[PDB]
This record gives structure tokens, C-alpha cells and sequence, in this order.
């Protein structure tokens, strides 16, 4: 994930 | 060539102020001590062929190539080592423009100061410059392979110690607003502000983002259920774990077309958008199940319309962007075969994690999609109309974003804000499929596809087909609502002989007001009435403990010369800066060999006072009083002799001074005298028999008075403080 | 009166079957009785909150604070409108993602505390 | 889990749920918002809309459900009949509603109560 | 997981 | 009638009604109208017309920040001011817009303004  | 000591500075320091990031090395020139460049055969030619980019260096001549001219004239090798380190770390994409070199007291060692952007990169450049210069003076040249290896190592060091684009934008906004920021060592977290006023962000999640909201956003079915219970128009669908449930789930949604996508996927991992027959349905199910990490897929009705990303910060719609998939338009009477690489030649194209507009990657999956398109490589577009390459519409693959913030209907704004509040996210990215964002989602058959926690806003700050939106500004407005920084009052006490007593007295006086005081002295670090840490605890490594504590409201930091010399100040600015005295007692340590150097080093605290702060200086000390200039903010003088001419002149025009006039600790506010105590009722003064204690009390009382501390609080703190 | 919705509906459905069997045959088989009792116990266990959630809900009821069960992730909503709060088991709606994730990381927590 | 704190078995039990609810609701405050229930035979919808307008004159967000539909503020939140508890939950669980005005038809009371 |  | 103003707006200076009082030249009229601009407090703002050379000439000798408005979006002085700082307003493409440096904030289409 991260920076969706 | 031997590097004795290699120190890195992170705050205001003896070498410079406003240049916090510096590296200082003690370089030995045993055999190369007092020979110029002209004395070294062929040094200039090798140096200028290894690093031709030295030509832009504007030295003290101030003209193009001035450093080169100094090299033909012949100077010490320390200067050229400094310059080559600067240029070496500048060639790796890190612009640096500060440097110094000074001869130390000892016979051979020099001091080289180099500005850096990255700590590890700066240290590596400093270490590599001496090797490069030694190789040039030994063999006349430096191998190009070693230069390329060093440049690649520098670039790798820069990339490794870099934040993300969202974190970079938020940090830059913080710096623009003057909000202090530091990097925590746990999970790439950034702390904004100090003490009780601090905040934390990781990437886009703040310390106030809820676990429940984030976990609900990651649950596709739970989010859909919650939104449907709230009347939000979510797509109609159901989950299908097995093969046999495909038909039954298909009739539930209401016919064709439908969508197949796994619930454990992200960034379009194995999602099939449009299917209109059973063979496509089964192929999509198989593909999604392969892409599914838990063999579970969901079916739902297919909704026509463009894909929009709406960014909601603090319950308000900040940016709306429509995501158009990778496409080419043949209005120039050219087919796809030319445009695929014509677009790839645009300088806007960029890979990695910095340039959002990714090049058009033509994969075999893309080949299949363009086969489904109904045209081919050499099929010229009709009438010059958009012809697509895929359907995921993601910036990571080569799509474009169009800003639609000014076109969104107010009802849509209200609905999306309500959705963000219902899910429970302070920063949310909502994916909307609708035919027209300018109309309410009820007239058209618009739907809310998903809600994303910790969204990336790189597509909103550079839409490429519209106006950029200040998303980082909105985030920082959420974190710090008004015109408020995250700072707490900071009182830095420096001086040769009375730092610890003054710090403890200041902490005791401030404790009289109902405030939690975190202060570090030589004895140890204290937070309130309890000891946080033992040991010396005087440099910035203990100042960070005070400034990062979530309960500290006021910071009183004793700042010795050793910490400033080793790594500079632990803060960019201080509310109050106290300089007690400057006496040459421990002289010769480090590069401090004259009392003028000691005064310059101790003046860092005074010069770091913010423009709205105060500098409490001793009028009786000529060196300390000489720091009156080059100080931003007001100056307050304390003097044990009430007839100090400088103090009297300062009080005549302005005021804010403290004296010991007639057995009294008095504050002068101009033409007014405010007596605090008889100085014989103050226990530390030993019934007025210790003038040093009286001077320390004067400094502490003046410092607290400058911050608006009420007089009787000062009196109580001064009377109840015991010498220990 | 019921304590669990599904259990109450099942008891209502089973009572008429038991009475019909009694009027038709004079008795009800013990195996069917124990099967129905086990089904009721399973229904009671299935629609039951945990002891932490149970205790918090009991305290809320004692204080007269309304509570409802959300249908997503066993979340309990306390209060109404703008004055509402949410808990799952012990996490509240104000519990931070960053704090929970840092607590789950043993080395990160040790580094931060040190 | 605070199970071992509410039943230590070797000491005094602690009211952990009380502390949690004190954290959630600091003072002697419940999570309630003003609820105005309008019932009757012939004037429920008009009275509900007039009440909503009057409270809207005050700077408050009013969520009201009538026979025409469910409204939150100035915008329609849901269409249909919406005169039962299934529509009252929509208003009472909205994080932006400060005052709830609910048209309570006899059908909803008969079907599933208030 | 849950209740620690 | 006041010592200082929070915002001082100078719209335009045109030599039309000259001869009244001691004012006979447009330079004298500009000096007279510059009293409002020079009365702005150090924390205040002076809103000046960048398109008017005389009004734009009052940029100096003014304490506090300066904000420019221009009907021509290509005004060199306004663009230079926005590049270093910001706080300007233009009419760019049928929009009333605020320039906060490198950020453009559109208000209205200028055709929806009656
Ligand atoms: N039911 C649907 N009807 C129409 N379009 C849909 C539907 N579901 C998804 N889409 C489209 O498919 C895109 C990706 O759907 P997602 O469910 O978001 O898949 P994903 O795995 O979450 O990929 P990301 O991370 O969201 S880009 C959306 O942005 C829509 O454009
Ligand atoms: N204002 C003063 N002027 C001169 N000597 C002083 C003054 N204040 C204290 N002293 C003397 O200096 C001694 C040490 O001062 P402290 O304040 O306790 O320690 P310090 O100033 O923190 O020094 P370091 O570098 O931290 S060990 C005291 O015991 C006094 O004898
Ligand atoms: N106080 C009243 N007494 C008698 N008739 C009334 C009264 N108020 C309104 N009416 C009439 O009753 C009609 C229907 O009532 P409404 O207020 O429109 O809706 P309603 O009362 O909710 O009816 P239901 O229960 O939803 S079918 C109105 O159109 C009026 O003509
Ligand atoms: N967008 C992303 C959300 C994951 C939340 N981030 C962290 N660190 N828990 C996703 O997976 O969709
Ligand atoms: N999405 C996020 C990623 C930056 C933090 N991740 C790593 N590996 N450093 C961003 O800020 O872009
Ligand atoms: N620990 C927590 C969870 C117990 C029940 N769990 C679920 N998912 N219903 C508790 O309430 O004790
Ligand atoms: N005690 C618990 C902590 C996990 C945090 N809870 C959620 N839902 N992430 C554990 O699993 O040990
Ligand atoms: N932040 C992503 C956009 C996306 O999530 O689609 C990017 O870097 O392009
Ligand atoms: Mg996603
Ligand atoms: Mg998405
Ligand atoms: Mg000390
Ligand atoms: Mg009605």
C-alpha cells in the first residue's frame, strides 16, 4: 500500500 | 592525507548561521602542507580534465572561472579540496553553495567546512575529495571509472535518504510556514512542532487519523455496506468465492454488463471492467482469482461514466481530478504507431517515483487491450478522435489527470464530505465513477467505487490539464488551524560559569506558573518534577528529548560550548537567549584558541533568537555586551552594577533591564523600577554574600519577565528555590 | 420477549412445532428437544459481543448513553449525530493508526522509547 | 484486554469500562442530540417540514425524514417513503446531524416499534 | 489478534 | 479620520477634476491619493492597481505588504510580484482569480457576477  | 576528525553540524553553528547542514573535517597535510597548485606539476590540467564543472565556481574574484584563476596563481590544497567536494556532491543532483577553509593552531592540520544536502552524501563527498586530490597530485589524473563509481554512490546515497513526494510537499509547506519539523527514527514518521503542540505524519496519515476509519476503508464490502446504510449511491453487487456462484451472483446485480474484481487487490491488480457474455465472465473470474490473494472475488453492476478521484481533507473537498486512461488522438493525420513514441519523447515523460506522468508502457496485456479496441497499430484514428490503450486509468501506467475542482456540483461536494466523515478519515481519497461531475450523483447514475486512506496527491499538485491545487497547504491547515506554528517557548542559557544554576532557577520560576517544564542541565534531563535521563545531557541529543516530549510546555536548555562545536544548536530559533559571561578559562580545546573565538562561538545562541524574542546579555561583560548588534529581536541587559552607562542608555530609550540597585533585585522597564526581592531573602544568594548567585538570579528574573511571567510568580520562585 | 433476535424467532418457531407434536403424539422426542436447545445456544453464542465490548456496552447503558451495532466490522456506535463515538472492542474512533502501528512494531517502539 | 483488571482474583476489581466511557464522554454528557418525533393521523409531514425549517433558521444542521424522503441539511439523503426506524437510523447515525426531526407513522410502530 |  | 488602516485600496488616479484646491497636476493628485496607501499599518495590506502606472508607483514608501490587481493577466509587474511572494488578483480567462504565488484560486466566471 502507501500513496493510494 | 589523513582525516583526523569528521564532524557533522545540523543546526546553527560557529561557522555559519542559517546554514544548518555543514560538515567539518580536520585534514592533515603532512607532506603537502605549504606548496601551492603551481608548485605541483600538472595538477591544474588533471584537475580541470577530471572535473570540468569547476569552471562555474565563482570564488572571491566573483567572475566565471575565478576559482580556476586562483588555481593557476597557486593556493593551498585545502581550498581546492573544498571546491572539489562541493562540485562532487553538486554533480550528484544536490546543489550546495557554502564552503570554508581555515588553518588551525596546530602545525599541520586544516579545517574544511562543506555544505551538504544529505548527511551521508556530504560525508562521502568529503571523504572522496581528499582521495581524488591525492590521486591527482600523485599520478596527475583520476580514473574516470572511479569518478563514475563515486558519482553513482553519491546518487544512491541521495536516493536512499529521501522522503516521498507527499512527505516532501508537506515538509516544504511546513518550512514555508516556519513550523519546525524533525524526522523520527521508527517508521519514517515526521514530527511537526514541539512539545504539547506537536503533530506527526507518516505519508499522508496524521497522528489523528483513526484506526477504525483506515481499516474500514481497506474493507471494500464493509465500506459499501456502511455507505449504503447512509444512503450513499454505491454500486450494486455481491461477493462470489467459488465457481458455482457466478451465475447466481450475476442475476443479483440486475443483468449485464457487470464487473469482476478481487477484494484483496489494489492498483488494479487483476480487475476486468466490462464483460457482456459468459465466456468473458468466466475468464475474468479466473484472472481475478489468480490475482486474488485469498481466492475471493466480488461481482457488481457496471456503471458507465468517467473515473474521478476526489481528495477530501478535514471534511472539505480540496481537489477533484478525472483520470483518463492512456490514449492517443490522431488529429494530425497520424496513426498509433507514430504517436506511441511521439508521446514518449515528451520531456513530461518520467519513470520512478518523482515524475507522475509515466511513459506509455506497451505491454502484451496492452497489446491484448488494443486488440479488443477494434483497431490496430496502423489504423489511423477517425476524424482525429481519442482512441484508448487500456481501461485502468492509472497515472502509474501512462494516463493523464484533468483538474475538475472548479466544476464539481455543490451537492456532490456535500455528499463526498459526508462520505469522508462517515468512513472516519481526516484525509481521504474517494473514487467516483460518473458521467458528469458538474451534476449531482442522483440525476446521472454516479457511484462511489471505493474510499482510500493515505491517498497520494501527486496527481492533484500537477494535473497536466488544469490548475494545480495546494494540497500540502490544506493538510498543514488541518494540522495547524490558525496562524499557529507548533513551537513552544524555548529558553537557551549559555555562558562560561553559570549555566546550570541559571537553568535550574529558570525552571523553578516557570514551575510556579501551572506549566510543565522540561529542562536539561549538566546533572541530567528533567521533565516536570521527575528525572527523564541521567548523565551530562547538554548537547542537542538531549534537547531533542525535551522538544519531542508530548507533555513539555516550556523548554529550558543549557547550551554548553561543546555541543555547539560538535553538532551546533538543537533548534533553529529560541524565544529567549541568555549569555551570562565569556571568560577564557578552558582555552585551546577544538579550534577555539582566542577569547574572541570563544565569544563568537557563544554568540550563536544570541544570534539564533527569533525576531520576536529577547537576548538577555550581561552589560558588565564587554564581550557579551558586544553581541548587542547582529541580533534579531530585542535586547535585555542585566548588570550587577546599577550605574552601567550602557544599561542606563538602553533603559532611557526602551527598557527591559535588570539591576541590583540597593540590596534589591529590580527590573527596569524604562522609566519604571519593579523590585522583586531584597536579595537577602533569596536562599541561593546566601544572604547576599554570593555576587555570582545574584547575577544568575538577575539573568533568570529578566528572562522570565521578558516572556510576560507575572511578578509574584517570579518572587515566589526566587524565594522558594534552594541551592542544590 | 427475546434476548437475541434470531434466538427469539427460532424459539417462537419451535414452540408451535413442539405443541403440535404434543397434541399429535402425546410427547416430544428428547433428541429433538436437545437439538433445539443446542441450536438456541449456538444462536446465543453467535450473536454475542466480547467481554470487553459487553462491559463497555453495559457501562454505556448504565449511563443512559444510546448504543447501536454497526453492520460492517462489529463496531459499536455510542450516541447520536455529531456527538457520536465508535469502538470496535477497545480501540475507539480517536485511536490513531500511527500509534497502533508503532505499538505493533517491537523494534520501532523500543527505539522510540529509548 | 482488561479482563484481568475487572476480575483480578487476588485484589480489588477496577472499573475499566467506567474509565473508557469517561474518556469517550468526559463530563456528565450523553451522546444524544435533540430528537423531535412527530406522530398523528393527518399532519405529520407538514409539521415535520415546518419544524425542520424553523430549526434551520437557527444555525444548526437538521436531519429530518418525512413521507417524501430523508433530508440532511438542504440536500436529499434518501428517497422513498422513509417513515420507519430503518430511516431514523440514517439520521441518527449521520456524523453531521445536530437535530433530528422524525415523522413517526403508525406503520413503523406496528412493524418494528420506535 | 484483538483483545491483547 | 484614522491613524492607520488594515487595508488601503487605490483603484485609479486620472487627471479629471484638476484645479480644485492646490491640486493642479496629476502628480499632485497621485500624491494626495497616496495618503491612504501610506497610512497602511506594517501588518496591513495596500491593494494597488498594477495596470495604472501612477498607482503602481506608490509601491514604495508604503509600510506593510502590497497586493496588485490587474485586468490584464500578463502584467509584467504583477507577475514579477507573484513570483517572489504573491497575493495578486487577475482576470485571466473569464475568471476572477487570486494569485497566491504559484497557486491560482478561481472565484467566479465573471459572467455569473451580476
Ligand atoms: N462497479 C464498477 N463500475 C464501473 N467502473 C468500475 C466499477 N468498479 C471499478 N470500476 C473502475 O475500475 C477502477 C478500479 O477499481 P478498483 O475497485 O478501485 O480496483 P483497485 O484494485 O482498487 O485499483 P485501485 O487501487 O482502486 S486504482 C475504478 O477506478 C473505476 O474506474
Ligand atoms: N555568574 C557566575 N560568574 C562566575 N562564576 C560563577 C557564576 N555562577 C556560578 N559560578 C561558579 O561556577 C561554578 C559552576 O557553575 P555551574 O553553573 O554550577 O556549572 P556550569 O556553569 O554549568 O559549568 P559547566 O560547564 O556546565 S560544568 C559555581 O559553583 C560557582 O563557583
Ligand atoms: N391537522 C390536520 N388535520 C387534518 N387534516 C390535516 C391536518 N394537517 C394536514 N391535513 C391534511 O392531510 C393531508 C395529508 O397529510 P400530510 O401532512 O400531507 O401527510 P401525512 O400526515 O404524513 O399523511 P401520511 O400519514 O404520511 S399518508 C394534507 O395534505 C392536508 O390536506
Ligand atoms: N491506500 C492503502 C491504504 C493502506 C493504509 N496504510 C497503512 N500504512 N496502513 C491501500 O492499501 O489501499
Ligand atoms: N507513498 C509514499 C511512500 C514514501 C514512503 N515510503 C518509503 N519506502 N520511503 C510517498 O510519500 O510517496
Ligand atoms: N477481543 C475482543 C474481540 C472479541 C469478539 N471478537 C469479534 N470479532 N466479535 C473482545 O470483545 O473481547
Ligand atoms: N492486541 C492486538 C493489537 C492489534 C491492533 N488491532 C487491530 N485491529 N489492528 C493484537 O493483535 O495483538
Ligand atoms: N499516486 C499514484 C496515483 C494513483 O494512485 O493512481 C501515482 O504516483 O501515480
Ligand atoms: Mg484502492
Ligand atoms: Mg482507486
Ligand atoms: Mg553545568
Ligand atoms: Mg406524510
Amino acid at each position: 500500500d502507501d500513496d493510494d | 592525507m589523513k582525516i583526523l576528525k569528521l564532524q557533522t553540524l545540523r543546526g546553527p553553528n560557529y561557522w555559519s548561521i542559517h546554514r544548518h547542514k555543514l560538515v567539518v573535517m580536520r585534514l592533515d597535510l603532512e607532506d603537502l602542507y605549504e606548496k601551492y597548485t603551481s608548485d605541483i606539476p600538472g595538477f591544474y590540467k588533471g584537475l580541470t580534465e577530471v572535473l570540468p564543472s569547476l569552471v562555474e565556481h565563482l570564488c572571491s574574484p566573483g567572475v566565471k572561472g575565478g576559482f580556476l584563476t586562483r588555481v593557476e596563481k597557486g593556493t593551498l590544497i585545502g581550498h581546492v579540496i573544498e571546491h572539489v567536494a562541493i562540485e562532487l556532491q553538486e554533480l550528484a543532483g544536490m546543489p550546495v553553495g557554502f564552503g570554508r577553509t581555515r588553518e588551525t593552531s596546530t602545525t599541520g592540520v586544516f579545517q574544511v567546512v562543506i555544505e551538504y544536502e544529505n548527511e551521508q552524501a556530504g560525508r562521502y563527498a568529503a571523504r572522496a575529495a581528499v582521495r581524488l586530490c591525492q590521486s591527482i597530485v600523485d599520478t596527475g589524473t583520476y580514473p574516470a571509472t572511479e569518478l563514475q563509481q563515486d558519482l553513482e554512490d553519491l546518487k544512491e546515497l541521495k536516493n536512499q535518504a529521501s522522503l516521498g513526494p507527499s512527505t516532501e510537499a508537506i515538509v516544504k509547506e511546513a518550512e514555508a510556514r516556519g513550523i519546525p519539523w524533525t524526522q523520527l527514527g521508527a517508521r519514517f514518521m515526521i514530527q511537526f512542532g514541539y512539545g504539547v503542540n506537536q503533530k506527526k505524519i507518516q505519508a499522508t496519515l496524521s497522528n489523528q487519523t483513526g484506526i477504525l476509519g483506515v481499516e474500514l476503508a481497506c474493507d471494500k464490502e464493509g465500506t459499501k455496506r456502511i455507505l449504503k446504510d447512509a444512503g450513499v449511491p454505491v454500486p450494486r453487487g455481491t461477493v462470489a468465492r467459488y465457481f458455482d456462484e457466478l451465475q447466481d451472483a450475476i442475476e443479483y446485480v440486475g443483468g449485464y454488463p457487470i464487473v469482476i474484481k478481487p477484494l484483496d487487490g489494489n492498483h488494479g491488480r487483476g480487475i476486468t471492467i466490462d464483460v457482456k457474455n459468459w465466456q468473458e465472465a468466466e475468464e475474468a473470474y479466473d484472472l481475478a482469482r489468480k490475482a486474488s490473494k485469498t481466492k475471493t472475488v466480488i461481482v457488481e453492476r457496471y456503471y458507465t461514466g468517467k473515473d474521478h478521484r476526489v481528495l477530501v481533507v478535514n471534511g472539505k473537498v480540496v481537489a477533484v481530478a478525472e483520470r483518463v486512461p492512456a490514449h492517443v488522438v490522431g488529429n494530425g493525420k497520424s496513426t498509433i504507431a507514430e504517436l506511441i513514441e511521439e508521446t514518449n519523447r515528451d520531456p513530461q515523460r518520467g519513470d520512478g517515483h518523482d515524475n507522475i506522468l509515466t511513459r506509455i508502457t506497451v505491454d502484451k496485456s496492452a497489446l491484448d487491450i488494443l486488440g479488443k479496441q477494434g483497431y490496430s497499430i496502423d489504423s489511423i484514428p477517425l476524424k482525429g478522435k481519442k482512441c484508448f490503450l487500456r481501461a485502468t486509468a492509472n497515472l502509474s501506467t501512462g494516463g493523464i489527470a484533468v483538474d475538475r475542482t472548479d466544476e464539481i456540483h455543490p451537492e456532490n461536494v456535500w455528499l463526498l464530505s459526508r462520505v469522508a466523515k462517515i468512513i472516519g478519515l481526516d484525509i481521504a481519497g474517494i473514487d467516483v465513477v460518473t458521467e458528469d461531475i458538474s451534476q449531482p450523483l442522483r440525476e446521472v447514475e454516479g457511484v462511489i467505487v471505493e474510499v482510500n486512506a493515505a491517498p497520494g496527491f501527486r496527481m492533484h499538485v500537477a494535473p497536466s490539464r488544469g490548475l494545480a491545487r495546494n494540497v500540502a497547504g490544506a493538510v498543514m491547515d488541518m494540522l495547524f488551524p490558525g496562524s499557529k506554528n507548533g513551537r513552544i517557548p524555548i529558553l537557551s542559557v549559555t555562558g562560561t560559569n553559570g549555566k546550570t544554576t541559571t537553568t535550574r532557577l529558570l525552571a523553578h520560576i516557570i514551575k510556579q506558573t501551572g506549566k510543565v517544564v522540561g529542562y536539561t542541565t549538566t546533572d541530567g534531563t528533567y521533565i516536570g518534577e521527575y528525572l527523564a535521563e541521567t548523565g551530562d545531557n547538554t548537547g542537542p541529543q538531549s534537547a531533542h528529548l525535551i522538544l519531542s516530549d508530548p507533555t513539555v510546555e516550556v523548554a529550558v536548555l543549557e547550551t554548553a560550548r561543546g555541543g555547539i562545536l560538535r553538532s551546533g544548536l538543537g533548534f533553529s530559533s529560541c524565544e529567549v537567549g541568555i549569555v551570562l559571561n565569556v571568560t577564557a578559562d578552558h582555552l585551546g580545546i577544538g579550534d577555539i584558541d582566542t577569547i574572541e573565538q570563544l565569544a563568537k562561538l557563544k554568540s550563536v545562541v544570541a544570534e539564533s533568537v527569533m525576531p520576536k524574542g529577547y537576548a538577555v546579555l550581561n552589560a558588565e561583560d564587554p564581550l557579551v555586551a558586544a553581541m548587542a548588534d547582529r541580533v534579531k529581536g530585542q535586547v535585555a541587559y542585566f548588570s550587577m552594577d546599577p550605574n552601567n552607562e550602557l544599561l542606563l542608555r538602553h533603559t532611557e530609550a526602551g527598557g527591559l533591564a535588570a539591576i541590583y540597585e540597593n540590596g534589591y533585585i529590580s527590573i527596569l522597564k524604562g522609566d519604571w523600577t519593579l523590585r522583586i526581592e531584597k536579595a537577602v531573602n533569596v536562599p541561593i544568594t546566601m544572604a547576599g554574600k554570593a555576587p555570582f548567585m545574584i547575577a544568575n538570579a538577575l539573568a533568570a528574573c529578566l528572562a522570565v519577565f521578558t516572556q510576560g511571567v507575572k511578578i509574584e510568580h517570579i518572587r515566589k520562585g526566587l524565594s522558594t528555590f534552594v541551592a542544590s
